[PDB]
């Protein structure tokens, strides 16, 4: 017949991005799965690094390629929300990409493509909540099980009996209830050199990362303890600009002298007037932080000092302590300090760091900081990752309650049923729900793929086993074919599969969208 | 001399380059002939954005290397100063007469013969509109009147001005008639002041019979407005043109204040001699201080308890307005300052304008001056900058209107009028002026058929339906539409052009084409 | 070589292309942005890792460096919507551009100067604006409701103000200056009259529009069926100046005898005063007896120095209009007024004016006690009638959902019913740029455009079409049973706003390339 022959091409412009956009997900493709193929990237700078974790991959692909670099941005919000499945979310966009590749052919405009994928996103989801098993936070059996199985694919396995309980302990207290979204921020991994993996203390008030004063007058404890937040630091007056000391005298000697220690005693002065135990001051490389003058006169006033705190702590501090910083000392007074029963320094083995219980704050609440010890370097570092997986895993239980079995186990029935559920629709709509559950079977075939396993026998061994059982049978690497993955351990919580069908379809959505680029400056 | 980079045409490619050249220049503002006309956007070289139909401002923007179209230029510079009007319309009737001159010589006709060709046909047209021509005074005087207010009217009636044109109709008419005297019938635009700021609206414009000279009273405590002072005669200003200062000399200076002690000396000694220089002016007797410098801190305290507002930073060139209203003179030093050189006045006062935070202020007259001060806002930059082109060219027609009440009908009828005549005058007189004449009378129809294009009317035809009416009928002054109008005969719609005016512009057109003929020889150097 | 730096003027096909294909090509970036689901465009910079993506219309303009001199023409205009009112300014840059792609339909098939089809667009928006008139609806509704909203925000600005003495009458003057006028809110229709020698809590208001300084000697003090004039003349003492003139008569009389002539020759424009049917006459300037007494023989009433300004907010309330000069008689528009009664108040000399043709005004006599409390008592109250009255002029909507679009296409094809020869296309051609709007939203949606608006055309042609775009179902649906309404502000504003944008771009013959940055 004869059509809107559309003269400009907008449209070629925008499949021309999707195709690059496929070909980012061809590359993460590989790498689906515990068995998936790794990848070697090499860095502007030189730097040889490899890994399977699509997470690290996309950061460091340097893509310049914009419409490519909405895939980084999924990943991103894939691990702060659910925290898992950064590598299946990715490849979920390039087959409803490729899916729309086929809409476009058939004279489809993209606006009724990404309003299909609305309702197509909120559809999946509904029926995913209907297979999930509810499961409630009340149950700390169910809750070690899932934890201990997300410790089992690190180096870390036998110790996990201690850890578990970890990640779980941790959170029950700071769950409560109907609390939605809990940041993990919240909680803080200290990782300290020495010591064991079994040996590990909650100390669910807080944790800093600093010692305490190893010069002459160091209480290195004290109780009934007040904690502020100083971000300045208390040393002689050092301008910027070129500054000397020359004593030529013995009357300029005192003269430096008195005016030093007079300078630094008013400070100390108007920190006792505001009845503070205990002193937290940024570290400044640059100029000095605490005079050694100050050490002597802060602790003839029996106030606790602990100085060099680390920047990044100095955001985190002000929040779970419930206080606030103070720039200046004429700003700082007892309303922005804490309440502290007992701190002390405490050390394991070599550590020397100090903790700090019963906050005793309305408005501050038990956020959390765990210290993670071992004895070579590679041990607490793998062991931060594998527990924060573990507390992304929880995370997701506590803002949606449930779980469901992966392997792509969900993916193969919610197809079967979105294909049943097509011929209840009507009109350009009812195609879009057809190549909306072709596009859902792209992650488990390809763990199929990754896995050597047969690609198109074991995806249709999936929709052989799920027409009699419900989400019974999956794909599992241990047994090399389809067998249930509720007994083999493997336990997926919804929040994940519903996190990357929501960010697949505000992906794609942002993508269609774009019908040109332009140089802007 | 530097052989690279250099072209000479002499006697041969000459004479058809410098035809060609003037003529695709002209070219350019032919379209905007006419209020009718279609504008252009200008591009400064800072970067600004400007929009404006004026030939004038069209032209003066163009910096050009061709050595022919700096002939337009030069010429530009003078119909500025003469009327205003003659820009767009007179570089395209000179490139008319070139067009007609490069047919001549494609003839064999000698290009001084074309210049005198040209000029003896231009002396005949002269004779012909000047027994044609119609007298305005002598049939009413108000009737003259309504010819000022609407003269402003057809410049400003292509304009967002036309809603308010009323309020500068008048201010037009209140202007010459204290500047120019019925003697010399001459209108000096360096006596009128033309200034104008952003913002407002264009109703709030204010014709002032002075210098307006804004200054915001130095010290705030002054007062605002300036007082007769119990029946003194007018309000006496003082003009220095020498910075009120304490006495120093001219070797060492290095005043160094080491404490207080030597504070107060120096606050004093400075103090004392600002009381010697302030008798000056209380012994002429004058109210405000008016200065071409800066004053100091100590200088404002003594003026402020004396009843003396202080105006400080004043140009040279503002300074030559004050004398020129207020009838005063210009004193070099303090010594020579007196009660005669002081400029009279009646009052001073600060007038705010609008929402406008400036705060200018106004110094009145109440007497006729020999200069006024034109003052116009709008609300837009460039609807200011249109006003202020437009009331210029308003003020030049009310000139040529008193120096010459004999006036021609434009809008074409003036041209056809001079082509029929030319014409008519070209088979009496035989030989070979006869061929000048009738080649003059061809490119005078260049103006009514360009009006006619510009129109959106054919030219061509157009052209022959005002030669018919003239002639067939009667004698008469019938032109092309520029503006949609009821009918034709702009004889009954009143649209009036100065007999002088077109005389000037049809002079300066062929004394510029003489010019541009009595140069056959082009040589340029390189660029070092 | 021209101008300087680089800066050269362009060809002149050269320049229409600039003025349209290149201000197309940059109208057409923010085309499919138009509407809540139209489409996205990114924004990438050189360093390409400051870039960004957004669905503004302002943004996408403004940040991308366009090179044509053209297209920053058509950036400055959009400034004009977001100073005015700042909404809407993606649907003006639309409309705009969709105004060239007719406009170059026009040129193309004509090559004639576009100042005759800027006419024609003229005649064309002013029957776009008619019939956004005839389909305004209000949202106004319970104005009883809205009377005691009025009447407390005026209390509140009259705080700080010296008018705070009484609020309840000052609150009450503002109160009837505004819901009793049933028309133009602009302050030329309340005239502010300034006396000394009373209260602020004496003021009272009059619909009738009040004058001060009596007109006339002997002319009577009150005049019944007033038939209005405006001129401007000067029939006392003519010829202001005659110094310079050189003077040849043989007795000083001659002088004097020229300006009876040249007065002698007003008679006939005198007559013509009297072949109007006008028993009013008003003049800016004086009038000398003589003049005067043949005003009184024929009827003629003179009035002396009402200057411009009040005359023109006379002019509006009586229907008439303001002319300096006589064409030729019973050609005009003549304004009237049932009496006129001269009154005194303030030991001042007062004009009353009641009865006009069609008078919908009031005027407010304030009271006060000096100068200071005259000059803040009127800049105070007009700020007050100013945000009183901006939420009389905003509310009060349309019906939307591309309805009044197409409802003006066919009062502007009503327009390209009866119109000149040459005027047809140019009119016919704006009413095609006001279908291209639905079509756009059609397009960007995802749905079929020539469907939707042929079949939304044809409904809306012929009768008993209250149809527009329905989004959600793609069809054709009634828009006042889904409640689809939008601003009848924001469609003057943006209609007004593309006649001035192509104002400015047709009027440009020819465009000189702007200097490279």
């Amino acid at each position: 017949n004869a059509t809107f022959k559309n003269k400009e091409k907008p449209q070629e412009v925008r499949k021309a991005n999707i195709i690059a956009a496929r070909s980012v997900a061809d590359a993460i493709r590989t790498s689906l799965g515990p068995k998936g193929m790794d990848k070697m990237i090499k860095t502007s700078r030189g730097e040889i690094i490899i890994s399977n974790d699509g997470h690290t991959i996309l950061k460091q692909m340097a893509i310049l390629h914009p419409v490519a670099r909405m895939l980084v941005e999924v990943s991103a919000a894939q691990d702060s929300e659910a925290g898992d499945g950064t590598t299946s979310v990715v490849i979920l966009t390039g087959a409803l990409l490729g899916a729309a590749e086929r809409l476009l052919n058939k004279g489809i405009h993209p606006t009724i493509i990404a309003d299909s994928f609305q309702s197509a996103a909120k559809r999946s989801v509904d029926i995913l909540l209907e297979m999930c098993h509810k499961v409630s936070l009340s149950d700390r059996e169910q809750l070690v099980r899932a934890a201990s199985t997300s410790l089992s694919s690190k180096i870390v396995s036998q110790y996990s009996s201690f850890l578990a309980p970890l990640a779980v302990d941790s959170v029950l207290k700071i769950s409560d209830e109907n609390s939605k979204n809990v940041d993990l921020n919240d909680i803080r991994l200290v990782k300290k050199v020495g010591g064991t993996i079994d040996d590990t203390e909650m100390i669910d008030g807080v944790v800093l990362t600093q010692t305490a004063i190893k010069s002459a007058g160091g209480p290195t404890r004290k109780e009934k303890a007040k904690i502020g937040l100083i971000q300045f630091q208390i040393s002689p007056p050092k301008p910027d600009t070129e500054n000397n000391i020359i004593v030529n005298d013995y009357r300029q000697m005192d003269k430096i002298l008195k005016e030093e220690r007079a300078y630094l005693l008013n400070i100390c002065k108007k920190i006792k007037k505001a009845k503070c135990n205990v002193l937290l001051i940024q570290k400044s490389i640059l100029r000095d932080a605490v005079n050694d003058l100050a050490l002597h006169f802060l602790s003839k006033l029996n106030i606790m000092v602990v100085k060099d705190i680390e920047r990044e702590e100095i955001e985190f501090l002000s929040k779970g302590l419930g206080c606030k910083p103070i720039a200046d000392i004429e700003l700082f007074t007892e309303d922005r300090l804490g309440s502290a029963d007992l701190v002390e320094e405490i050390d394991s083995d070599g550590s020397k760091i100090v903790r700090v219980t019963g906050i005793r704050n309305n408005n501050a609440r038990p956020t959390v900081s765990v210290v993670i010890r071992g004895a070579n370097n590679m041990i607490i570092d793998e062991t931060e990752r594998s527990l924060h997986d573990a507390l992304c895993v929880i995370r997701c239980l506590v803002k949606e309650r449930g779980l469901i079995a992966g392997g792509g186990a969900p993916e193969i029935e919610i197809s079967r049923r979105l294909s049943k559920e097509a011929r209840s629709m009507e009109g350009v709509q009812a195609f879009i729900w057809q190549e909306f559950a072709s596009a859902l079977e792209v992650i488990p075939t390809t763990l199929a793929e990754n896995a050597g396993l047969n690609s198109i026998k074991v995806v249709t061994e999936l929709r052989s086993k799920h027409e009699n059982g419900e989400l019974n049978d999956g794909i599992s690497v241990r047994r090399s074919g389809t067998t249930n993955t509720y007994e083999e351990h493997i336990l997926q919580p919804v929040l994940v599969s519903t996190s990357a069908i929501t960010l697949a379809s505000e992906c794609v959505k942002s993508i269609l969208r774009i019908d040109d680029i332009a140089f802007s400056r | 001399k530097d052989q690279g980079n250099k072209k000479r045409q002499h006697g041969l490619e000459a004479k058809k380059s410098h035809i060609l050249a003037a003529r695709s220049v002209a070219s350019i503002i032919k379209t905007s002939l006419g209020p009718r006309g279609l504008d252009k956007i200008l591009i400064s070289p800072d970067g600004e954005i400007t929009i404006t139909n004026d030939g004038a401002t069209i032209l003066s923007q163009m910096e050009l290397d061709n050595e022919i179209a700096k002939l337009l230029v030069q010429l530009s510079k003078s119909q500025d100063d003469e009327i205003g009007d003659g820009t767009t319309g007179v570089v395209v009737l000179a490139s008319a007469l070139l067009d007609q001159a490069l047919e001549l010589i494609q003839k064999g006709i000698h290009p001084i013969k074309i210049a005198n060709g040209f000029d003896e046909a231009a002396k005949l047209a002269i004779s012909k509109l000047e027994e044609t021509c119609d007298d305005i005074s002598a049939s009413n005087d108000e009737l003259f009147r309504d010819f000022l207010l609407r003269a402003a009217k057809t410049s400003l009636g292509s304009k967002i001005v036309s809603k308010d044109h009323d309020r500068f109709a008048e201010m037009a008419v209140e202007a010459v008639i204290n500047v120019m005297d019925k003697d010399r019938k001459d209108v000096d635009f360096d006596l009128i002041k033309m200034q104008g700021r952003v913002g407002g609206s264009i109703s709030d414009s204010k014709l002032i019979n002075g210098v307006i000279l804004d200054k915001d009273f130095s010290h705030p405590q002054m007062p605002k407005c300036v007082l007769p002072k119990e029946g003194s005669d007018g309000v006496k200003l003082a003009i220095l043109t020498c910075p009120f200062e304490p006495p120093k000399p001219k070797t060492k200076h290095k005043l160094d204040i080491s404490s207080v002690e030597e504070y107060q000396k120096l606050q004093t000694y400075e103090q004392d001699k600002f009381k010697e220089m302030i008798d000056d002016v209380k012994k002429a007797g004058a109210d405000v201080v008016i200065c071409q410098w800066g004053f100091d801190d100590e200088a404002n305290h003594l003026l402020l308890q004396n009843d003396l507002p202080a105006v400080r930073w004043v140009g040279g060139q503002e300074l030559e307005h004050i004398a020129i209203s207020t009838n005063g003179r210009i004193v070099p030093r303090f010594q020579d300052l007196s009660k005669d050189k002081l400029g009279t006045c009646s009052r001073i006062y600060e007038q705010e304008f609008g929402t406008t935070k400036d705060r200018m202020l106004i110094i009145e007259q109440s007497k006729e001056t020999k200069t006024v001060t034109c003052f116009v806002r709008g609300s837009n930059k460039m609807i200011v900058d249109e006003a202020e082109r437009a009331l210029h060219d308003s003020l030049c027609v009310v000139r040529n209107l008193v120096k010459d009440s004999r006036v021609v009908y434009g809008g074409g009828a003036a041209e056809v009028t001079m082509s029929l005549a030319v014409s008519e005058e070209a088979d009496k007189q035989r030989g070979i002026d006869q061929y000048a004449f009738r080649g003059f009378a061809q490119a005078l129809d260049t103006i009514p058929m360009t009006l006619a294009e510009n129109s959106g009317l054919d030219p061509i035809g157009t052209l022959s339906t005002l030669k018919s009416k003239q002639l067939k009928e009667k004698i008469s002054n019938i032109g092309v539409d520029c503006l949609g109008y009821g009918s034709n005969d702009m004889k009954e719609l009143f649209v009036v052009d100065p007999f002088i005016g077109k005389k000037q512009q049809i002079l300066l057109a062929t004394q510029l084409c003489r010019m541009i003929l009595k140069i056959d020889n082009v040589i340029i150097s390189g660029k070092d | 070589q021209i101008f300087g730096d680089q800066v050269t003027e362009e060809r002149a096909e050269n320049a229409r292309l600039s003025a349209f294909v290149g201000a197309i090509a940059v109208g057409d970036l923010v085309k499919s942005t138009l509407g809540p689901k139209g489409m996205d465009k990114l924004l990438q910079s050189a360093s390409s890792n400051t870039c960004m993506v957004t669905n503004d219309g302002a943004t996408i303009l403004k940040s991308i460096p366009l090179d044509n001199p053209a297209a920053k023409v058509l950036v400055n205009i959009s400034k004009v919507q977001d100073d005015e009112v700042g909404d809407g300014t993606t649907s003006v840059t639309v409309l705009s551009a969709e105004l060239l792609r007719e406009a170059e339909k026009l040129i193309d098939q004509s090559k004639i100067h576009p100042q005759t089809i800027i006419e024609g667009y003229r005649l064309a928006s002013a029957a776009a604006l008619d019939a956004l008139t005839k389909a305004a609806v209000d949202n106004s509704h319970d104005k009883t409701m809205f009377r005691e909203d009025l009447i407390h925000i005026a209390k509140t600005t009259l705080s700080s103000k010296i008018l705070s003495q009484d609020k309840d009458h000052f609150a009450e003057l503002a109160t009837n200056a505004i819901l009793r006028l049933k028309g133009s809110t602009n302050l030329e229709h309340i005239q502010i009259i300034k006396i000394l020698g009373g209260k602020l809590s004496d003021s009272f208001l009059d619909e009738g529009f009040i004058l001060a300084k009596k007109f006339g000697n002997n002319q009577p003090k009150r005049i019944e069926n007033a038939k209005i004039l405006i001129a401007n003349t000067t029939l006392d003492t003519d010829k202001v100046k005659i110094f310079g003139t050189k003077f040849k008569v043989d007795s000083t009389a001659k002088l004097a005898q020229l300006e009876k002539a040249e007065r002698e020759k007003m008679k006939n424009k005198i007559a013509k005063i009297s072949k109007f049917g006008i028993n009013t006459f008003i003049n800016r300037q004086l009038i000398y007896d003589y003049p005067e007494q043949l005003f009184t023989d024929l009827g003629i009433n003179s009035i002396e120095h009402a200057d411009f300004e009040g005359v023109e907010r006379l002019a509006l309330v009586t229907g008439g209009e303001v002319v300096s000069t006589f064409d030729e008689p019973s050609k005009c528009k003549l304004g009237e007024c049932d009496v006129i009664e001269e009154i005194m108040l303030g030991e001042q000399p007062f004009l009353k004016f009641s009865g006009c043709k069609a008078g919908e005004a009031c005027t407010i006599v304030l009271r006060g006690a000096t100068d200071q409390t005259l000059d803040e008592a009127e800049r105070s109250l007009h700020d007050a009638l100013s945000v009183l009255s901006q939420t009389t002029k905003e509310t009060r909507t349309v019906l939307g959902g591309g309805c009044a679009e197409m409802v003006m296409s066919k009062a502007v094809d009503t327009e390209a019913q009866n119109i000149d020869g040459k005027k047809s296309l140019a009119v016919e051609a704006f009413a095609r740029a006001l279908r291209q709007l639905p079509t756009i939203l059609a397009d960007n949606a995802g749905f079929d455009s020539s469907e939707l608006v042929s079949k939304l055309r044809s409904s809306i042609y012929n009768g008993i079409s209250t149809s527009g775009l329905d989004l959600n179902n793609g069809t054709i649906a009634d828009m006042r049973q889904l409640g689809i309404v939008e601003s009848y502000k924001l469609k003057r504003a943006v209609v007004s706003s593309a006649s001035e944008a192509a104002e400015v771009l047709l009027r440009v013959d020819n465009i000189i390339r702007a200097r490279p940055r």
